């Protein structure tokens, strides 16, 4: 009476061990007309993954990343100006990502079903999202992991308490903010960029810009902590003959850079006076309400549709000294003009109208229907056969989206039945080894073994040195052999056979002669792990401690067809079997009497 | 890399039409000023 | 020959698959007359998991987690206000904790034995405490978890080095602390809590006397750091009218006010200045020594039981300036009453005489040995028989305490053992799925088969397209019958016929109506996973695949009741087995010459 | 068909199961003549765990151990007074290590390998250790690990952009550093030790001189913070009778202290007026290199070898004013001295500097070639036999090292050969069980029953109430007995000998004495697992329910002795392994008729 | 929630004795410094 | 432990060793500001 948590699930070795129950405990049962779902050939990568390790974008559905990027893109810049909560626990840096270490927040809102998988076969943002999905909200999980709702009405919505507003258009912000080369200023907030070892042309000029509106007294550490001087230079721009800011908002050409200076420089530079017609203006509040109104005028009702209790006016008003020191109060009442107060959390309003004005100027983004966030209806996922369901159970992992105190929540399938819990949906996230998603390794080697035409039954030959493999085939297979044991020889003949197929399939290298030394292990090792009976007779004669190996049942077409033809959905697929296999049937045959 | 983010020509076409547009608004601002002004100077 | 690491223990699984060994590998040897331990059948869970998720109280006695919740609130306390180094490595805020991520320190003191078990199946606080046993001191576990010793001889002292003060008595603390809606005030030192959205009546007249004593300049940046203006008006309270405060400590009526200032504000906000008799107070070391000794007199005996160096006197000196502004050293020496110096941690004795002045009006709490921290003798252990050995090492995850450089440590028993350390005692945590002890579970499948007066067995029908099991039974049992393989065929059957059992068991649901087309591979799954050998002879007849299936040895009563007799304590067991089974054993008996 | 992480890897259970596979899927395929490679006989664990638990070097080789110590000491003050990024994540504390909770920072340079392995078997630092060596640079791994170089042409060089400086010596930094008793300072960058309660006496008279160049205003405060009144007059020094310093570079008589107060304490301490020759100095910047340059002159051009783009020059500029206050720049040339500028990393060069004068006072370290580190070349390792593969893949973690974009990287090896990459070496670390190499286990092992002379097979006897070993073995054995199941009888009968044996050969106690309650289902524990029928007929005879055991086939001297010959590489080998396992071969034989 | 709390009605009936307490010492206190005061009022 | 440090006396011989070599650049110093003094004070 053996341990309990010995059947390890399919889901905490490593590669290779995982490659070994897929061609003995999935790929023997499927017979070779077994059509894999093509939704499960691709799987989800975490974007920061990819973007840091473009080949990890090869096991998924381009169309699906290339959303993903821009639309965390989007999330992040949301998040990040946010006073909220941060749903998102990394920090973009230029050129790295880092995950924060953020203390383990537990709560009433927590999953109530605990997580026991740790997906350490996954690259570490998809590994850190799939955390996040089964303990947290699913709507964190799907806001942080970029998904897109796609057209239909069969996408779910996900129950949360809060949620951000929904923007999805292209762009290439995660590019940007990963951009490597940057100017380490002691202002974070303002990512200048380096070109050719000096400050990029739209950034110099931005910061130009910005400059006029710095006093007297705090330029030199403005234009210390950005290298102007050396921009300048390069540039060829002599700073000493810059005109003087208009300062006064109404003859003001842009308030492109004051707006600037306010969202990424004010809390670090003294700023010069700003005027209205002549008259100096009392409050930052004011001045930054003013000129996002009249900067951003098309874009005020769209801000409403997000925010409906945001304050728009018809009318603003301004408190202002006049050069004679008296108080006045100034009401601003343009034909065709609405202001918006946006003070209470001025930095994401003006971030947000960046995200609206951009949106308007791009394209939104649409996308099909993902297994991984929208995953099937329950019902239908009941629906299917029993072969399906050992398929899926064993080349992805299961997911289920259920809902507890209003709020949608997703969790390993087994731990939601488990709890009693009813699952709504199912999702799924197909496996991936050498590159591949396994689903789709599996449906290429069924297709190829199929395609082939049958070949002859091998015969009897002297001196085979290799089983057609290369060294790294070989090698690989040789690790498979030490695992194969103690199974019914019929079957451990057939799946022997598989794992040499399945490698064969891969292997580009010229074939690999086995040394002398290993040469009777290796059939030792090959007929054991197959079943067969193996007997080693060491024989003493003279000095001479020989060794004779004895197979039994004798290796012979008859005996291999027949005993594959049992395991085999039809004959057809036995002699398929035989032709793939046809190096290997021609190393045991010739062996068999060594 | 400056030269092929795309989005450069992108942003500057956005970045023409915002100071546009506040270009416009500066100018109804400016308008009503000098309007209101000269009523002013003679009120 | 297979790899080591292979043989997982009965800790590193999911849940399905941990119930999978209890019903193969404890169930069927164990008689239908075998009494589990009723100790065993409650397990210990973190009462901070409970706070937040009650439903775990469920498999707890009820009891200890009253008195674990009590006695935590009253350790935290303590450790939070000790200057010593933290024993607790979360902060309980409003509504949630935070387990903090705290460095790794690694010393003399760490456990000299490593542990190499994750516990990922135990909710976050209990999986946190055991991380800190294993690792750590046995004397810092018991302090976190709220362990209270219990009343007699055979309850062990644990040696460490240094400990904290044992009060011991009932109280809400955790609750309070763990309440959602406070004021999110910059001093987070005082949780003021809002009360349908107003600061509440008790937290509003404690900071309109705390306000008396805080200076006109700073009376504005308290009034808004807690609203309380807003609550004045709300409670009818006009502050304009509120009397001055007697800032005289000889006149002063209550000194609760001043120490709470003293206690939270101090270090925030400028004080009013106090006088005695007259003169000005120069020190605040001598106003919290005087009015701590006045307000506390009665407890200071039983300050100095714990904290016998604490300096107490019959008098003390006031360092204080008369109003001509000469130094006067005023000597205070009241009949009957005693000063003590708290000076070194003024914040944590403060609290102390709080906890002690508490318990002077509380019970003090009783608990029953615990078998998770008291345990049992290790000589006791080694007395039980060989099936009890057997079946606490499959419920439990089972533990030790040793001694080692005069410090108590706990580790896995097993780890101690190979350590050639010597186990001073055994403690034991009972294994938990679907809301119940594992133990529990088995208790009550064996009681209930047991008490099954015997059925005949059933006879041979048509049609039947169930196994009596629900929807969720049988999707249970169908995850079930794909881990069940290879094992002899008598075993095969009595480890399924009692995996149908333990799940009818808890099976609510009207019965599952198998569909047609995973009916043959339901068939052939259930008989395989049994051992039996099925044969699916496939004909083509005219354009038709058939599939017909063979199962033999042939499913007759003499075969089914022979083979479960072998298997069997008893052949009245046999039986009950049967009789239990009926559903499951009607379906196989009516599918046999399918 | 069962699931696929269920082959758990030689690499992630306990040590009582961990030592199962040894015994059962190792040492039953060695013949008794079988060489371990003493390379292997050894292992390597991280410096700071034996630092901190001594008993963690007795698995080390001293030698490659007492290096680490010393390499470690240097690596760490490089990188502790380096601007760049710091290679270590450990804070070195008195009596005491914290690993840092660093930020996972995720970039290009991230191995592009994922590791799946956690390691929990390992001491935390040699743990900490293999996590970095897996996921980041192998020069990053060799750096924080202590790796010297051995003597010789087959040591590689790790590709890697950026390096330290490579100094190796003999020292005594990590004690120093790990020296528990210190002054905890509000300036921790001293560390003053504490020798019997006072400060020693080294750092006392280091202080006195540092605290002349302190102002009269700051004294105080530094006094303080180092209690130096106490030490003062313990150490019998009248403060008030020190000497005015000379505070004149020109007749300064040490710049020692001056330096210490520049490396220590300015940043926290206000300096007296320096002067050159009666000139008041300007810049502590030319203090420090003109102090340094004096001070370590005969170290400058080892310095320039590591930093040949340091600016050394024949003469230095001093910017100075005259007592008429005057601005004077004395530029000081002196016969045959040079003047290294270090202003943009003083602290570091500071301490670069004492290390190579250490150096240029202390011998090399020379060391062996490290299996761990420098393994064995990839073709070295592919030229082995089948069995010393099998061997190094159960008895040893396996790591390659490879190349990839311009930098070497470490991986598990089966991973490199997946992910397609060429390993360049194998590197190995020998797994550890109670405290030695389970390689060196198993060599004695074989040693041991090799050593044998063979003794008569035993004579059945009555009343053996015990297997020979003592409680403890027992206990280990016992367990063993739980895991061993199904195994072809042949094979189970060794594997169980062999357990017995392995246990026996560190089996200090006097035998333990079965008790009669446990006696029958031990019996059947010991024959059920090895695969004998063993038949338990239950006979109720009057009211008693006497059971019978029953075991076949029979156990006699030709059935044990024919069924080992079968299992063994000869037949003296068979009579050995029945001479070593007397005692339970005397139990089995004298039980088998019960 | 404020209601619910048991302790809220312990711990009045605990800062009511604290205070008496404290209310006593207070009184032993102005009684000593009155018998002081008045001693030095004739000293 | 003070007494058990070897290397207390290594660096002993260290500190001697440089601050030997110091006294020497330090000489070497005076001796040449000796030179100057004497010049400049007859220049």
């Amino acid at each position: 009476m053996m341990p309990i948590k010995s059947i390890v699930t399919l889901d905490q070795l490593e590669d290779s061990e995982y490659l070994f129950r897929i061609v003995s405990t999935v790929l023997p049962h499927l017979c070779l007309d077994y059509k894999v779902c093509d939704q499960l050939k691709t799987t989800f990568v975490h974007p920061f993954d990819i973007l840091l390790n473009n080949s990890l974008g090869s096991v998924t559905k381009q169309d699906e990343l290339q959303a993903a990027i821009s639309k965390l893109g989007i999330n992040y810049l949301i998040d990040t100006t946010s006073r909220e909560l941060k749903l998102f626990n990394v920090t973009l840096n230029a050129g790295n990502i880092d995950i924060i270490n953020t203390p383990i927040n537990i709560s009433s809102e927590t999953n109530p079903i605990i997580n026991t998988h740790s997906f350490y076969d996954l690259p570490p943002f998809t590994q850190h999202l799939l955390n996040i999905r089964l303990t947290d909200t699913e709507y964190r999980a799907r806001f942080i992991g970029g998904y897109i709702k796609p057209d239909g009405s069969d996408s779910m919505d996900v129950l949360a308490e809060k949620k951000y507003p929904d923007l999805n258009f292209d762009n290439t912000y995660l590019f940007n903010i990963l951009y490597k080369d940057v100017i380490n200023a002691p202002i974070k907030e303002f990512k200048a960029k380096i070109v050719n070892g000096v400050l990029s042309r739209q950034d110099f000029d931005n910061l130009i810009g910005v400059r006029q509106y710095i006093t007297i007294q705090d330029r030199p550490r403005f234009d210390d902590a950005y290298n102007i001087a050396d921009a300048a230079r390069h540039y060829g721009v002599n700073l000493n003959t810059l005109p003087l800011p208009n300062v006064d908002l109404t003859t003001m050409p842009t308030y492109k850079h004051l707006i600037m200076f306010e969202q990424y420089f004010i809390y670090t530079y003294d700023r010069v006076d700003i005027y209205y017609n002549g008259n100096k203006m009392l409050f930052d509040d004011e001045i930054i309400n003013f000129t996002i109104s009249m900067r951003y005028q098309s874009l005020i009702p769209r801000l409403v549709d997000f925010f409906p209790d945001i304050p728009v006016n018809n009318n603003i008003v301004l408190h202002t000294r006049d050069p004679q020191n008296a108080a006045v109060n100034v009401t601003v009442a343009l034909p065709n003009v609405q202001f918006v107060d946006i003070n209470r959390n001025n930095k994401f309003f003006i971030n947000f109208f960046n995200l609206l004005a951009k949106e308007q100027r791009s394209t939104a983004i649409k996308v099909t229907k993902s297994m991984f966030w929208d995953g099937m209806d329950y019902e239908e996922y009941k629906s299917k056969n029993l072969q399906d369901m050992m398929f899926i159970n064993s080349t992805c992992y299961v997911f289920g989206l259920y809902n507890h105190n209003n709020t949608t929540y997703c969790s390993i399938l087994s731990d939601i039945i488990s709890a009693e819990k009813t699952p709504i949906r199912v999702c799924l996230l197909p496996r991936v080894v050498g590159g591949k998603t396994v689903t789709n390794l599996i449906s290429e080697t069924l297709k190829s073994i199929s395609s082939m035409t049958i070949r002859e039954f091998p015969r009897k030959d002297k001196s085979i040195m290799h089983i057609g493999l290369s060294e790294t085939g070989f090698m690989r297979f040789f690790q498979l052999l030490r695992l194969m044991a103690d199974k019914p020889h019929e079957t451990a003949i057939k799946e022997v056979v598989m794992a040499y197929v399945g490698i064969k399939l891969g292997d580009k290298g010229s074939p690999y002669y086995i040394r002398k030394e290993s040469y009777q292990d290796f059939i030792y090792l090959l007929f054991a792990s197959m079943g067969f009976k193996v007997t080693t007779r060491r024989s003493i004669m003279g000095s001479n401690n020989i060794s004779i190996i004895s197979i039994r049942p004798r290796v012979t077409k008859q005996y291999i067809v027949a005993t594959l033809m049992k395991t085999s959905c039809s004959k057809n697929e036995a002699e398929k079997l035989i032709t793939s296999a046809f190096d290997l049937l021609n190393f045991m045959v010739s062996v068999s009497d060594f | 890399s400056e030269e092929k983010d795309p989005d450069t020509k992108k942003d500057e076409a956005i970045e023409i039409g915002l100071k546009s547009q506040e270009s416009y608004y500066q100018r109804q601002l400016r308008e009503q000023l000098a309007r209101d002004n000269m009523t002013v100077a003679s009120r």
